[PDB]
């Protein structure tokens, strides 16, 4: 229950993956009706640190554009000569790729992009435990929705292709 | 000594000119400029005579003119020929040669 | 002077490849990549035509290509051939070989 | 050795004059004098004998009266002659010649 | 040169097994053994084929394997062989060696 | 070279023994032995083969065995022989003898 702004009482329902955070620049935005980012059949990426070096961010970009697929990038901070490469390519060649930060503060983050790795199928990167590096990535370890809105202050994933074995265990593991 | 746009380098110093940076990748990603770094990578195009090493005679260099060679990190003095950009070095300096 | 994958190296330089770091113990522990140090272990894979330490003649390197060889901890160059990991070292220092 | 303005420079010392500095553009666009900075082109004016740098004998300078030389950025001496200036290099310290 | 454990070093770099620490004490006082600081003492167990200090010829180091000898407290490197503890020293670090 | 105590100084290395340190002055004050700091005056009871300074002969050292001689305030190494103090000295260091 929040405030309303409105004379009445109105229910809002929101389903799939939606988080706080929004686009990092606004020159991903191809969808200008409702400043936002839209694409469909979208492959994800995903990590758990920052993401400021070119080898840390090319080879997912070659497997984007090799595959025709839009790219969502969500990791904890995208900047630095990463994010110039991602605004390059979008505006001169018109790559369809969009970063976002991930939501969370402390292991919240990890435990909410695990949730998004076992929702869209993919693995998250640069972690603790299994040491995934993002020099390395195969077109099986990227998350696969078939929708995603990024606007200015929050993103949302549709219709992830993970497994559903996987998330009903998941969905067990929080129960307990 | 071999000269290059009426330039001659002198003892033993190399004049060299640096490969032309990668602005895309082999998977078609473009490159932002100012994350190119320096490229290690040169041909040679001005030599000088060489250092006198021994008693009496004058040591050439071990590279030629037209020689691919292999750069180090630092170490390289900035000349300008025509208003464009080229490197001088020592002939010790060079790290090695890509033969074919 | 012989070369390595279009690569000759200058005077007494010699180019090494690092053997692959131990991923296992020898009971059949696991261990993590980055607690894994540069490998000290390596072999010859092209060596340089030598200096002139003495008046007039080309002094050869003592290694040989194939020689497997034990580097120190720092002194080595960063050479990419191929997209692989190569690195150049002087001739004098290589602490030793490995006889077989 | 060669003397200029009464002056004869010692050992392998040489006596440059460097060019002017460009005071306008190629388009016409006139520069402040506080940005041009040293200006690297220089003429030989005065070259000593020489060092001795083998057994017994002289070694004359490898430049000579007259030649048009490119100087390194830093290690030259301010020397002046009839108040106007001119500087003081090594033979070394040059880094090569412009060859007409 | 003389190898051990199928290790060789090259040029005037000598391999030295240190001696073990003391434990007890001739009054028959145990020690710890944070407390014991490296060993001066070793035995030489792998030569290196010499250096060429003079013109043309190789010369050999001045120790020979099995030489009981005097360290310095800094100057040698690590060398692990088939898992057990070495170090490597140039032949003009160490001090002086023990006749029997 | 000559050996002392089963301990024989390479190259051009010198064994020393300072002097004792002076308890009481000449008008029959006792001196505490904390301020008595290291003696300058030593005896030579071990001396190296010498080194090899000109092309192909060993160079002996200027000192002998028996020879009172002045040391440095610095430059010396702590050489234990027998559970007794030594000092170990390039042959270079030593400024001087006490000739009778």
């Amino acid at each position: 229950v929040k405030d309303g702004k409105t004379l009445n009482d109105e229910l809002e329902i929101i389903e799939g993956m939606k988080f706080d955070r929004g686009y990092i620049s606004p020159y991903f935005i191809n969808t200008s009706k409702g400043q936002k980012c839209e694409f469909q059949d979208a492959y994800v990426l995903l990590s758990e640190k920052k993401i400021s070096s070119i080898q840390s961010i090319v080879p997912a970009l070659e497997i984007a554009n090799a595959h025709r697929k839009p790219l969502v990038i969500i990791a904890e901070d995208v900047d630095g000569e990463a994010l110039s490469t991602l605004v390059l390519n979008r505006l001169k060649v018109g790559l369809q790729v969009v970063a976002v930060k991930a939501p969370g503060f402390g292991d919240n983050r990890k435990n909410q992009l695990k949730d998004m790795a076992i929702a869209t199928g993919g693995a998250v990167f640069g972690e603790e435990g299994l040491t995934l590096n993002l020099e390395d990535v195969q077109p099986h370890d990227l998350g696969k929705v078939g929708e995603v809105i990024v606007t200015k202050d929050d993103a949302m994933l549709l219709k992830g292709k993970g497994d559903k074995a996987q998330i009903e265990k998941r969905i067990q593991e929080i129960i307990e | 000594g071999q000269a290059f746009r009426k330039f001659l380098p002198l003892f033993d110093r190399v004049l060299v000119e640096r490969s032309a940076a990668e602005t895309v990748t082999k998977g078609g990603i473009m490159l932002p400029e100012k994350s190119q770094g320096k490229v290690l990578q040169a041909t040679v195009v001005a030599v000088g005579s060489g250092s006198k090493g021994k008693g009496g005679e004058i040591q050439p260099v071990s590279v030629k003119v037209g020689d691919k060679v292999l750069l180090p990190e630092y170490g390289g003095t900035k000349v300008v020929l025509d208003d464009k950009d080229y490197f001088l070095f020592r002939d010790g300096d060079i790290l090695g040669k890509y033969v074919d």
